[PDB]
């Protein structure tokens, strides 16, 4: 999102990975365990996790090529070139 | 009287609510800074031939000299020309000359690259959009007498609004058009400008703003940015003498210089 | 440069016909100079005894060797904690200021083989190379070997239509980033040595940006280009030494109807005003405040809107022009082919 | 690809008639796919001059539809332009090229962060 010219391109959207999550480590048998999770839902059902990604990412992003139709037109000339061999043996 | 009685005679303490500041309305009171800029407003609803033509000469001359070379081709040479720029296809004459079939591989294709420029100058005619206006502002010679042009139109301002105040100050002649152009309801004028019982109104232009932000169908359009207009603001007024001013100044200097406004 | 020696000079322009209307309305004689550097005012730590002072117009003010600062004066939160302050005249945002084939050469090598193996396999079927030849000059560019030349002239369209659509391609859709779209520019958020944006050394929309806490990358990244004065920017900008600059609206758009490369930006943000710079509790605060109100009022801002604001000051010959050159410079080599077949006949 | 079938059917429907046409009213009975295909995409060659009324009317709606191809293949241009696409040769982990680069012609590499959880 913040790249120079957006040349190095992503693939997917996390289809074929691993597709995780961020967790908060703390030691077991914590008191806060409870708390710490309803601040995230807290958090989260508000927009307020929503703004600040919004704060903190970038949602941004030529030439000519035919390569194909002239593959096309190539394949097209030696039909041509064929049919015109027909007449020629006949 | 109004929300001007209150604080006069010190019922209340101060108008946080919106209100439109003049002269004799800071004769009485001590108002704040402004924050928002809300004005008024009125809502309503040559060589590129020659240089072909300078060389049509020469093509013809040439014509003439594939005549000189090796039997009638002088006004069709005319329409050679023409189908070099066109490519009509009309059946007149067969081109039987060596040298007149050599230029025309080079006009046929300047005929190609034309259409296709002017396939492009009507694309960029499609990305222009325009918009005009027939009301400038207040210096319109439409403000000088309906009857000047053909059709009598009207226009109001709200009733007992200080915008009345401001334009007998400005015009007491336009205080007499608008006695027989009165009206009663904002949205009440909305409605007789969507139907054409209104022509034009005179109005705070920030309003209209949020109003024309949420128009079904964005038919009614401003005009302009206030530049024929009074151009004021929206301060908050309070009582004189009272301490609370510098540090509500203060408040409104934080408030804008944050981005939260 | 020269600070040596302070000049009597005249003045005149939009302030001082402003002040010009105030003498007419308020009872006072003036005593009119300017300012002995090129800034607004910061208030840094100087060198001894870490202690703030005032610079600029604000430091010679707070010195009491002026009175009153009749400039258009950026109004923020910490120029009011020490001094009072009138109400506001000129109401404007800000904006920036920025500057306004290979596959067809293949066809051409193409067709020729064909023109030439058209002829060469119509000899073997039951003046004529030199017929052939121009009877194929009008396929590409306007009895089996028939049937291969409608085919050929089935290609003949499509190629052009495809050049035509790819020519009206490259000038609607991508248009060049030649502009910026104001503050929420990504290439901005983190730019490089390219995009050289900067303001005016030491003025108060640099105080602006640093009470602004979410943008550390621009301000420490202008000061390699901090500069005094905006006619240094114009000159700057005019040599392509710059490629950013924030500043006022209208200022830009009188500067814009001088020179017609000068060209704003879309985006309208910090919609501010101005006013007059003034001392503490003053008598020269209340009339003041009431002439600047009926200065408000009446249409004299229509007038100086007539003094300097008001006044200002496809085509088809970009890229067919270098082609209509070349097709120019092709008539005297075809004349000049002429007189070989001359020679020859 | 049912758009040249039609346009096939289309074609024979118009040649069948100027058959007809000329011999109620020298060199183009047969000959007539000939001009036709060839002023479907109006290539300015002299191919025959018409004679017949009614092959007239039927050259004058045809060069409609010759007008109205031509447009609607710029528009189809058009929209394939809009059209950018974003393609990747890789899919995910299950790549072909995840097993040996000596499969592929060009050695190509790929790696991660030293001391990662990845
Ligand atoms: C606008 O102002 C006029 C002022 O005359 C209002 O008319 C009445 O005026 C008398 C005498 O001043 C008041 O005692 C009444 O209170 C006014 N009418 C009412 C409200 O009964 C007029 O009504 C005002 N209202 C508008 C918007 O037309
Ligand atoms: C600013 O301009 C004036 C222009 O008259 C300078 O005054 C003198 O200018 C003449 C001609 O250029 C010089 O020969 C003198 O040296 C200038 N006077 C002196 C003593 O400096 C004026 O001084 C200029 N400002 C400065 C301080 O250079
Ligand atoms: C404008 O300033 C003048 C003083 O410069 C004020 O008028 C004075 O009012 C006081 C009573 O409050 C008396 O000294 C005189 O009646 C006035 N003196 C002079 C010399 O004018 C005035 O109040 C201010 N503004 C207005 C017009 O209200
Ligand atoms: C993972 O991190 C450790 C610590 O940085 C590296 O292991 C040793 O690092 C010291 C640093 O002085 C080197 O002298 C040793 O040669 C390293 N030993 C090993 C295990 O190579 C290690 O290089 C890092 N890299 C990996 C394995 O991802
Ligand atoms: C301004 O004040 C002086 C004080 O002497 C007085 O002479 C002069 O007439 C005054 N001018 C006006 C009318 O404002
Ligand atoms: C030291 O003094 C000079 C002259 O007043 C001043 O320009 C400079 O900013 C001072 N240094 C600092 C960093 O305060």
């Amino acid at each position: 999102g913040r790249d120079e010219g957006c040349k190095l391109v992503t693939i997917g959207s996390g289809y074929i990975f691993a597709t995780t999550g961020y967790g908060i480590a703390l030691q077991k048998g914590s008191p806060w365990k409870r708390q710490i999770d309803l601040a995230l839902l807290q958090f989260v059902g508000d927009g307020e996790m929503e703004e600040l990604e919004t704060l903190w990412l970038t949602g941004i992003c030529s030439s000519q090529l035919d390569i194909d139709n002239m593959a096309g037109v190539f394949y097209m000339l030696a039909a041509a070139m064929a049919l015109s061999l027909i007449t020629f043996i006949w | 009287n109004g929300m001007i009685g209150e604080v006069v005679y010190q019922r209340a303490v101060m108008a946080v609510g919106s209100l439109t500041i003049n002269e004799e309305r800071s004769e009485v009171v001590d108002f704040s800074v402004p924050f928002v800029e809300t004005g008024i407003s009125v809502m309503v609803s040559a060589s590129v031939w020659v240089m072909m033509f300078v060389m049509l000469l020469i093509v013809s001359a040439i014509a003439v000299f594939v005549f000189e070379y090796f039997s009638f081709t002088i006004g069709k040479a005319i329409w050679l020309l023409w189908g070099l720029v066109f490519n009509n296809s009309v059946p007149v004459q067969n081109p039987k000359g060596t040298t007149s079939k050599i230029m025309v591989s080079v006009w046929a294709f300047f005929a190609v690259i034309f259409l296709a420029s002017y396939t492009a100058n009507l694309a960029a005619f499609m990305i222009q959009e325009e918009f005009v206006d027939q009301v400038t502002g207040l210096s319109d010679k439409k403000f000088q007498r309906p009857h000047d042009y053909s059709p009598p139109f009207r226009f109001g301002t709200v009733p007992n609004g200080s915008t009345e105040r401001n334009i007998r100050n400005n015009y007491p002649y336009m205080h007499q058009y608008m006695t027989r152009f009165n009206q009663r309801g904002v949205e009440d004028a909305l409605v007789s400008l969507k139907t054409g019982k209104l022509d034009a109104f005179i109005y705070d232009a920030a309003v209209l703003n949020y109003k024309a932000g949420r128009d079904e169908g964005c038919k009614l359009v401003t005009i302009g940015s206030g530049y024929i207009f009074a151009t004021t603001g929206y301060g908050i007024a309070l009582q004189k003498g009272s301490p609370w001013k510098r540090q509500i100044d203060l408040a409104l200097l934080q408030f804008v210089g944050d981005g939260e406004m | 440069g020269s600070p040596r020696h302070t000049v009597p000079q005249c003045c005149y322009g939009f302030c001082i016909d402003l002040l010009i209307k105030l003498a007419r309305t308020m009872n006072f004689t003036y005593e009119v100079h300017l300012v002995a550097d090129g800034k607004f005012g910061t208030q840094e730590r100087v060198n001894n005894s870490n202690k703030k002072e005032w610079n600029g117009m604000m430091g010679e003010l707070l010195s009491g060797q002026a009175d009153m600062i009749v400039a258009p004066l950026t109004i923020n939160n910490e120029r009011a904690q020490y001094i009072e302050f009138s109400k506001p005249f000129k109401y404007q945002g800000l904006t920036i200021l920025v500057k306004k084939s290979t596959l067809w050469l293949l066809v051409g090598l193409s067709v020729h083989v064909v023109a030439v193996m058209l002829y060469l396999l119509d000899r073997f079927s039951p003046l004529t190379l030199s017929s052939a030849m121009w009877f194929s000059w009008g396929v590409l560019l306007n009895f089996s070997a028939r049937i291969l030349g409608m085919v050929w002239a089935g290609f003949a369209m499509i190629i052009v239509a495809s050049y035509t659509a790819n020519l009206a391609a490259f000038l609607v859709l991508d248009r060049p980033e030649e502009r910026i779209t104001g503050i929420n520019d990504p290439r901005l958020r983190n730019p490089s040595d390219k995009f050289i944006y900067a303001t005016v050394k030491q003025s108060s929309v640099d105080i602006y940006f640093r009470r602004q806490v979410e943008l550390s990358t621009m301000y420490r990244h202008m000061e390699k280009h901090n500069y005094e004065s905006a006619a240094e920017a114009i000159q700057a900008v005019r040599d392509n030494k710059l490629h950013a600059f924030i500043w006022d609206s209208a200022v830009l758009e009188f500067e814009a109807s001088q020179k017609c490369d000068l060209v704003t930006t879309g985006e309208l943000f910090f919609r501010s005003g101005f006013g007059i710079g003034m001392r503490k509790d003053s008598p020269w605060k209340q009339n003041v405040s009431l002439s600047i109100l009926k200065s408000h009022e009446n249409g004299f801002m229509e007038d100086l809107d007539k003094t300097w604001v008001r006044y200002q000051e496809t085509l088809t010959f970009e890229n067919m022009a270098g082609v209509f050159m070349l097709v120019a410079g092709g008539i005297v080599a075809g004349i000049f082919l002429i007189f070989i077949e001359i020679a020859y006949k």
